């Protein structure tokens, strides 16, 4: 019922143009995609994981890119800018994929310009986050959602007040509410043939939340693995 | 442990 208000509707073009504006390759992902060979990620493969360690900075560099292009991110201290960042970046990149699932060729596209498999994914380094990410993909695909609403949904990850260590947690908590307040109204407007569209996407968090946590798991056995490998930027955001 | 991401929060 409740659409959104004037307020709600400028912060959902702040979250809107962050996104777009962050996004790699916009709208060109599919014109722009390059399959990944299929003999690189069989069965750890360390030809794989060379050319994951390749894009995974810009990636999480993007994620960084669009906090900052969010004013209430821009107003907190840099110490719980830093906590908020740590906790969504694979949330967010887990996201960015998935929403760039392809059925035909069921592949999911990294930085608007890899098509990868499960399979490579999963033997490229990340195990059986792959197949947490590549199922959100096949289940986000019903969903239809526009920018706008993937915007939304990083914004909610993004302002997590239940960071470890963070001090503006009141503040965090009021951030994220507003962003869910003019989530729940934009999918009102948007008039989608969805009964419950509202509650089950939010459930998604979930998903992306354990993704995150998964990951964080994985890194400790990608570390019993494969030091030196690993990108600088990785490094920072994935451990403490 | 956060240069990179102070260096990447501090830019432009
Ligand atoms: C969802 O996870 C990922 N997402 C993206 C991404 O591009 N998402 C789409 C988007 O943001 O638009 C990546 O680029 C990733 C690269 C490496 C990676 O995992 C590995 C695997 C092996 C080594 C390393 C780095 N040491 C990382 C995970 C990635």
């Amino acid at each position: 019922k409740p659409e959104p208000t004037d307020e709600e509707w400028e912060l959902i073009k702040t979250v809107t143009e962050a996104h777009v504006a962050t996004n790699a390759q916009g709208s060109h992902w599919k014109q722009k995609r390059k399959f990944l060979p299929e003999d690189i990620g069989q069965a750890v493969d360390l030809e794989a994981f060379s050319h994951f360690t390749k894009i995974i900075t810009p990636a999480i560099t993007r994620v960084v890119d669009f906090a900052k292009k969010l004013p209430m991110f821009c107003e907190l201290p840099c110490e719980d800018q830093i906590i908020l960042l740590k906790g969504c970046c694979m949330e967010i990149m887990s996201l960015r994929a998935a929403v760039r699932y392809d059925p035909e060729s069921e592949t999911l596209t990294l930085n608007g310009e890899m098509a990868v498999t499960r399979g490579q994914l999963k033997n490229g380094g990340l195990g059986v986050v792959s197949d947490a990410i590549f199922d959100l993909g096949m289940s986000l695909s019903s969903f239809n959602l526009d920018d706008t609403e993937v915007a939304l949904l990083q914004a909610v990850l993004l302002m997590s007040s239940d960071r470890p260590g963070l001090a503006c947690v009141e503040r965090i908590e009021k951030y994220q509410d507003s962003f869910l307040l003019a989530f729940e109204h934009y999918i009102n407007y948007r008039k989608h043939h969805v009964t419950h569209f509202w509650p089950k996407l939010l459930m998604k968090v979930t998903d992306l939340r354990m993704i995150g946590a998964c990951h964080a798991s994985r890194f400790l056995h990608m570390k019993v693995e494969c030091t030196e490998l690993f990108p600088p930027l990785f490094l920072e955001v994935f451990e403490d | 442990e956060n240069a990179l991401l102070r260096y990447l929060l501090d830019k432009d």
